[PDB]
Protein backbone atom coordinates (compact mmCIF):
# COMPACT_ATOMS: atom_id res chain seq x y z
CA UNK A 1 0.00 0.00 0.00
CA UNK A 2 1.42 3.18 -0.61
CA UNK A 3 2.46 5.36 2.68
CA UNK A 4 2.79 9.56 3.79
CA UNK A 5 5.99 11.16 3.25
CA UNK A 6 7.42 12.61 6.57
CA UNK A 7 8.37 16.26 6.65
CA UNK A 8 7.99 19.88 8.86
CA UNK A 9 9.51 17.58 11.94
CA UNK A 10 8.57 19.72 15.16
CA UNK A 11 11.03 20.34 18.10
CA UNK A 12 9.96 22.46 20.88
CA UNK A 13 12.91 24.25 22.86
CA UNK A 14 16.46 27.34 29.39
CA UNK A 15 20.79 26.57 28.47
CA UNK A 16 21.58 24.80 31.73
CA UNK A 17 24.86 25.88 33.26
CA UNK A 18 27.35 23.31 33.14
CA UNK A 19 30.29 24.97 35.00
CA UNK A 20 29.77 23.17 38.37
CA UNK A 21 30.77 19.97 36.16
CA UNK A 22 34.03 21.02 34.85
CA UNK A 23 34.83 23.12 38.36
CA UNK A 24 35.83 22.28 41.32
CA UNK A 25 37.59 19.11 42.55
CA UNK A 26 35.80 15.70 41.51
CA UNK A 27 34.88 13.39 44.30
CA UNK A 28 36.58 9.76 43.89
CA UNK A 29 34.83 7.05 41.64
CA UNK A 30 33.27 5.63 45.39
CA UNK A 31 32.27 9.70 46.26
CA UNK A 32 30.13 9.70 42.70
CA UNK A 33 29.13 13.33 42.18
CA UNK A 34 26.14 13.74 39.32
CA UNK A 35 23.95 17.12 38.27
CA UNK A 36 20.39 16.44 37.43
CA UNK A 37 19.22 18.46 34.51
CA UNK A 38 15.30 19.05 33.72
CA UNK A 39 13.67 21.29 31.19
CA UNK A 40 17.11 22.77 29.97
CA UNK A 41 19.01 23.22 26.63
CA UNK A 42 22.42 21.24 26.66
CA UNK A 43 25.71 22.03 24.15
CA UNK A 44 27.09 18.37 24.65
CA UNK A 45 29.32 19.63 21.61
CA UNK A 46 31.09 22.46 24.23
CA UNK A 47 32.37 19.72 26.89
CA UNK B 1 5.50 14.35 45.74
CA UNK B 2 2.86 16.96 46.83
CA UNK B 3 -1.02 16.64 46.48
CA UNK B 4 -1.34 20.26 47.22
CA UNK B 5 1.14 21.65 44.46
CA UNK B 6 -1.14 20.39 41.71
CA UNK B 7 -4.89 19.26 42.66
CA UNK B 8 -5.78 20.05 46.61
CA UNK B 9 -8.94 17.95 45.88
CA UNK B 10 -7.84 15.32 43.33
CA UNK B 11 -5.80 13.74 46.11
CA UNK B 12 -3.04 12.47 42.97
CA UNK B 13 0.75 12.92 43.67
CA UNK B 14 2.70 14.89 41.66
CA UNK B 15 6.28 15.35 41.59
CA UNK B 16 7.29 18.97 43.06
CA UNK B 17 10.62 19.06 44.17
CA UNK B 18 13.66 16.66 43.40
CA UNK B 19 16.56 16.07 46.22
CA UNK B 20 20.15 14.85 44.90
CA UNK B 21 20.35 12.77 47.74
CA UNK B 22 22.57 9.54 46.09
CA UNK B 23 22.98 7.49 49.54
CA UNK B 24 20.95 4.57 50.52
CA UNK B 25 18.74 5.23 53.38
CA UNK B 26 17.43 2.91 55.65
CA UNK B 27 15.81 5.12 58.72
CA UNK B 28 12.95 7.49 59.09
CA UNK B 29 11.61 9.43 61.92
CA UNK B 30 8.51 11.34 62.27
CA UNK B 31 6.30 13.81 64.17
CA UNK B 32 9.02 15.37 66.56
CA UNK B 33 7.67 18.57 66.49
CA UNK B 34 6.04 19.91 69.59
CA UNK B 35 3.66 23.40 70.26
CA UNK B 36 4.97 26.03 72.57
CA UNK B 37 1.27 27.58 73.71
CA UNK B 38 -0.57 28.84 76.58
CA UNK B 39 -3.59 27.01 77.70
CA UNK B 40 -6.06 29.03 75.94
CA UNK B 41 -3.97 28.68 72.85
CA UNK B 42 -3.94 25.19 72.90
CA UNK B 43 -6.28 23.75 70.27
CA UNK B 44 -7.22 20.23 69.01
CA UNK B 45 -3.93 19.65 66.20
CA UNK B 46 -4.52 17.32 62.66
CA UNK B 47 -1.87 14.27 62.72
CA UNK B 48 -0.15 12.49 60.32
CA UNK B 49 -0.33 8.53 59.15
CA UNK B 50 2.24 7.03 57.62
Amino acid sequence: SFEAKPSGSVVEQVECDFSPLLSGTPPQVYNFKRLVFTNCNYNLTKL
Amino acid sequence: FSSRYVDLYGGNMFQFATLPVYDTIKYYSIIPHSIRSIQSDRKAWAAFYV
